[PDB]
């Protein structure tokens, strides 16, 4: 049988044996919401359903495999993921907070939205807000003081983004952890000195950058910026 | 005097800056070939990203704007591009017209500068041919076209009525372009009037200005020296040509005791004795930020370095004919700015710092300043 | 010497290896505030080269 | 190259042009007889065609026009009473990769006038 | 025609082999991993294992 | 005296605070980190719950588009009786609609009033007697579904 | 004039 | 025309236009809707074209969908009229695609054109 073992991340496990995978649990098991494969396997024995995180679709777990220090996501947390396109890597976002934490899903393209709703259904603890992120006033009723921000908004002005929302309903000495697209951002200079200036922007606004890591091989010009909101 | 707010473009390295008839927008033209609109009516201090205007591939050197509707910028691929800034307006962000000047044969062309002439709805344009080439802006096309320069157009101006149209660059020469005369207007036609050669390099920027008592045409460039002229009596009118240096701030100064000469220029410190000069020591300081005023005890021995950022001083000790130098620790005045300094005595001194705070220090006991009305 | 020299630019490096971990130093946000950012040279030598291009002949 | 009738209304005076094409979207207008360059017109893109038009204004009096047109289709007039700035702008339909714009049922290089009343 | 038809359709069946196939691998990072420390001696006496 | 205005997925919630010109000091942070010093800062004044969902999708609404609700301003009005008082408010949006009704409120909404929210949101299920946390997460859950189908036109 | 120059960082190093 | 977005400028679609003739005379051009829908199937596609004022303008609105997915750039031109002339046909054609290949002697042109498209998206 496929051992599964635990992970340095709660909430993250990797399906080690023949075909090691990283792997999350199952919130609402016998169904995968884009047709990932799921394992099941029994534990002293009741068998718990998991589902396979695949790097190369969600650029969260890409993190995971370069080897994140820290990752302020983790059960019993809340978490405000913007640019959730879809239930592609917010359900696993949501597997890893598990039942007790809740994840605040912002989208804004109407099309990939409500394929967002029909997934939140299925997860309680999926809060769907169809608005954009660029006004965080609209939709302040529906969010509660969030452990973590994770942005993978592929917008220019994203920083702008990430502090208004991480000014409003992020937590003193709360999480951020964003993905950089420096095609998006400037495609004319190589992608280190646009992720430099990045790190920068995110200073300027009262975060304090911890790690950066590069997405190789799984995405070409990409990066994960992970950083400390301290308001002091 | 020091940044109020560091803004960033959300783009490639910007080349051109410009803003709106309204002055609430400014435009900003980027390496990577995009504009970015950046709003500033919140208030002083607050810039906000408002939007981008369609991308291309060519380099945005210069801006220009008609009223707050219609942004046109000049790019590395010689052309001229008309953007519409026109908010409610379904074409907003789009690019209406792309006009091409005319390309040498053998070498890339600028187009350098670009502005927008109100009153007869054109745009003139300095490319790196030499030319100067008037379009109109309502078709996009060709109206004139001036081979006036002999080398690269960098900058161009025009008078409050846009009877007058100057161009100046490498060439070292400013072409004066008119259109005063009433047959002139109705035709709608330009005339190279005349050209004044008063640049011993090039002339990077030319500015103009009209009021019912000034009347200015300011230039200047690699000569690093102002050129000042009359724009309605440019051909004939007196120019004067400014100083280079003119020291409303010393960076020198000399201490009667020790005969000593002491200047300051780039975070470097040279001193020099006269007996017949001998440069007896310099001093290179780290901080980026140019060293602002330095200032020499009586005695010669305490020397203060005062910059906006830190205020350091050092000691100097004379041996073998050369001076060495200790640098004295006081957290009081690395923490503070100096905008002025001096000396009491060989101990104490005066500091005024950047917000007019006046204390003095023994090697802080601050003076009573009077308040002044608003 | 040049040892000297290359001793005064090991000091004034901001980043080192540590394997394959990279640590690279943040810098005081004072000196951001107080001073606007450097310019690219990239950029900027373009402009000057131009303006200085063989075919000008300014000599 | 084409010929045409350019009529100098300030002098009522009329005389032959010769157009030429240009290189970047120009064309080099220049008097039949004395060979001097009168004026010039440009468009945007690259010059494929072009054709002359009369607009008669009254006894005596008409105007010549300039059609050109770009490969992508964009069609300009041009007044050469008026130092040949542009009148008119307008887009061939459906057009790309144009070839060639001409004019009839009028006066032209195929059917010219012989006197000022038969423009 | 009908030659274009069936190889197409087998260039068809092993393209979605190899997608398939690919989720199931797992391939590791190769990507750079840098960190911030804001002094200059916490770089210097930095070490992965600490 | 010296009002925040607090919008719920339960309802409009009032607060006086003891501090004519609290959003003028410069020490909010530290003041309000714990629920305990929340509490004596800021008392509910009054508590307009959204009876049914349906109400709770037309409040969404009206405060997202920045217009003062029919609930809104009887909870407002309720207050009226204190002359010369603030009103502390997110938006400005908010403030200035609230502004032209003319009340007797001097209509506050500035960047440091944003710690005052913060402050109140963060411990909001300690500072409203009677609702669990679990309950005010299901009362989003159900009205976040309410307006993202109105918002997706299903 | 490197006999007589003097470097702030050098100096700071030691 | 509101949904037709990205649209390109004047200048711009002259060069898709070239390109297109281009293709066409090279067989490196597909043509009508159904087919663009295909090469994406497929994944032979460098870019797809498509024309504003095809009316309904939904009937080719499924391949910006497919072409997000797929991370293959997309285009609108002004006029189907001229898409179809320039592709070569007696038709008017609202939507195209260039057919990849390495080994085209146009090779070139259709990246410098793609890099222009992605630029503009």
């Amino acid at each position: 049988k496929v051992v599964i073992e635990p992970h340095r991340h709660a909430g993250v496990y990797i399906a080690r044996g023949k075909e090691d995978l990283l792997v999350t649990k199952n919130m609402a098991p016998g169904e995968s919401v884009y047709g990932e494969k799921r394992i099941s396997v029994e534990e002293p024995p009741t068998k718990v359903e998991y589902r396979v995180w695949n790097p190369f679709r969600s650029k969260l777990a890409a993190g995971i495999m370069g080897g994140l220090d820290e990752l302020f996501i983790a059960p019993g947390k809340k978490v405000l993921y913007l640019g959730a396109a879809s239930g592609t890597s917010v359900s696993h976002v949501s597997d890893v907070v598990g039942p007790e934490g809740v994840v605040y899903a912002v989208e804004f393209s109407h099309r990939p939205g409500r394929e967002l709703i029909s997934m939140a259904k299925k997860r309680p603890n999926i809060i769907p807000i169809i608005e954009d992120a660029r006004h965080p006033q609209k939709y302040r009723m529906l969010i509660g003081m969030v452990d973590c921000v994770f942005a993978d908004v592929a917008q220019p002005d994203q920083a702008r983004i990430i502090a208004l929302n991480s000014h409003m309903f992020l937590k003193d000495q709360g999480g951020v952890v964003i993905s950089i697209k420096a095609n998006c951002i400037d495609s004319t200079v190589d992608a280190e000195t646009v992720f430099a200036r990045e790190v920068q922007k995110l200073r300027e606004e009262r975060i304090k950058p911890l790690e950066q890591l590069t997405l190789e091989p799984y995405e070409r010009d990409h990066c994960i910026v992970v950083g400390r909101y301290m308001r002091s | 005097g020091l940044p109020l707010r560091n803004y960033d473009c959300n783009s490639g390295v910007i080349w051109s800056i410009s803003i709106n008839d309204s002055q609430d927008k400014l435009s900003v033209g980027c390496d990577n070939g995009t504009v970015v609109l950046i709003d500033i009516s919140g208030g002083p201090g607050v810039l906000e990203h408002d939007t981008i205007l369609m991308r291309q591939e060519a380099r945005v050197l210069t801006l220009a704007w008609k009223k707050d509707d219609f942004v046109i910028g000049g790019c590395s691929d010689g052309r001229i591009r008309i953007w519409s800034a026109q908010k409610n307006d379904e074409n907003m962000g789009r690019l209406l017209h792309t006009m091409k000047v005319d390309k040498a044969k053998k070498e890339s062309t600028l187009v350098w500068s670009v502005i927008y002439l109100p009153r007869t709805d054109q745009i003139a344009s300095g490319d790196s041919t030499g030319s100067i080439k008037f379009w109109d802006f309502q078709f996009a096309t060709l109206n004139q076209s001036f081979k006036a320069h002999d080398a690269d157009v960098l900058c161009l101006t025009t008078d409050t009525d846009n009877n007058y149209v100057f161009s100046a660059g490498v060439d070292r020469k400013i072409f004066q372009f008119s259109q005063n005369t009433n047959k002139s207007q109705k035709n709608n036609r330009w005339v190279n009037s005349s050209n004044r050669l008063l640049h011993g390099n090039d002339i990077r920027a030319i500015c103009a200005y009209q009021s019912k008592g000034a009347d200015f045409l300011v230039s200047g460039g690699v000569e690093k020296t102002l050129v000042i002229n009359s724009l309605t009596s440019f051909s004939n009118g007196n120019y004067r040509k400014m100083p280079t240096v003119e020291p409303y701030s010393k960076n020198v100064l000399v201490n009667k005791e020790q005969r000593l000469v002491v200047s300051w220029s780039e975070s470097t410190v040279k001193i020099w004795t006269m007996g017949n000069y001998k440069l007896v020591c310099k001093l290179t300081l780290k901080d980026d930020q140019n060293i602002s005023t330095c200032s020499l005890s009586p005695d010669g021995q305490v020397l203060v370095v005062g910059r906006p950022s830190t205020t350091k001083v050092f000691h100097l000790q004379p041996v073998g004919n050369k001076l060495k130098v200790t640098k004295l620790d006081n957290d009081l005045l690395l923490r503070t700015s100096t905008k002025l300094v001096k000396f009491i005595d060989n101990s104490k001194i005066v500091i005024c710092s950047c917000e007019d705070d006046v204390f003095i220090v023994d090697l802080p006991q601050e003076v009573e300043l009077l308040e002044v009305t608003s | 010497k040049t040892k000297k020299r290359k001793t005064l630019k090991n000091l004034r490096k901001d980043s080192v290896k540590r394997g394959k971990f990279r640590v690279q130093l943040l810098s005081t946000t004072q000196d951001s505030k107080t001073l606007p950012p450097k310019k690219e040279s990239s950029i900027i030598r373009s402009k000057d080269r131009w303006l200085n291009r063989k075919a000008l002949n300014k000599g | 190259f084409k010929v045409a009738h350019l009529q100098n209304s300030q002098t009522n005076s009329v005389h032959g042009i010769v157009l030429l094409q240009g290189n970047n979207g120009w064309i080099n207008i220049l008097h039949s007889t004395s060979g001097l360059w009168l004026m010039g017109c440009k468009i945007e893109g690259v010059i494929t065609d072009f054709c002359i038009d009369y607009q008669p204004i009254s006894r005596g009096k008409f105007r010549t026009i300039l059609i050109a047109v770009n490969a992508y289709g964009e069609v300009w007039e041009f007044d050469l009473n008026k130092n040949g700035h542009v009148i008119r702008r307008w887009k061939d339909q459906g057009g790309v990769g144009i070839t060639k714009i001409q004019v009839g049922g009028g006066t032209t290089t195929t059917c010219p006038a012989l006197q000022i009343s038969k423009i | 025609t009908q030659d274009s038809n069936y190889v197409r359709t087998l260039r068809q069946i092993e393209l979605k082999k190899l997608e398939k196939g690919a989720k199931q691998l797992m391939f590791k990072s190769s990507g750079n991993h840098t960190i911030f420390v804001d002094s200059r001696e916490k770089m210097n006496e930095f070490t992965p294992e600490k | 005296m010296a009002y925040v205005l607090t919008e719920t997925s339960a309802g409009y919630a009032l607060l006086k605070a003891s501090d004519k010109k609290i959003y003028k000091s410069s020490s909010l942070i530290q003041d309000l980190d714990s629920s305990d010093k929340v509490l004596k800062e800021f008392k509910i004044a009054a508590f307009s719950k959204f009876n049914s969902a349906a109400n709770a999708l037309e409040e969404a609404n009206s405060i997202i588009e920045g217009k003062v609700s029919s609930q809104l301003e009887k909870l407002l009005e309720e207050i009226k009786k204190d002359k010369k008082s603030t009103l502390i408010v997110s938006e400005t949006k908010l403030a200035n609609a609230i502004n032209k009704l003319g009340l007797n409120f001097n209509v506050v909404s500035d960047a440091v009033t944003l710690d005052i929210y913060r402050a109140i949101k963060e411990y909001l299920p300690e500072l409203l007697p009677g609702m669990s946390d679990n309950d005010l997460s299901k009362m989003s859950l159900g009205l976040a579904h309410s307006i993202g189908r109105h918002k997706l036109k299903f | 004039e490197d006999d007589v120059e003097y470097n702030e960082e050098l100096d700071d190093a030691g | 025309n509101p949904k037709a977005f990205p649209l390109a400028d004047a200048a711009l679609t002259q060069q898709i236009l070239d390109v297109v003739q281009q293709a066409a005379n090279l067989r490196q051009l597909k043509k009508g809707a159904n087919e663009a829908t295909k090469t994406l199937n497929r994944g032979i596609s460098e870019f797809i074209i498509m024309a504003a004022d095809c009316e309904p303008i939904e009937i080719l609105l499924h391949l910006p969908l497919l072409c997000e997915d797929k991370n293959v750039p997309y285009v609108f031109v002004p006029s189907r009229v001229a898409l179809g002339r320039a592709c070569g046909v007696s038709r008017p054609v609202i939507a195209a695609s260039i057919t990849t290949n390495d080994a085209s002697a146009i090779k070139t042109q259709i990246y410098a054109v793609k890099d222009k498209i992605e630029t503009l998206l």
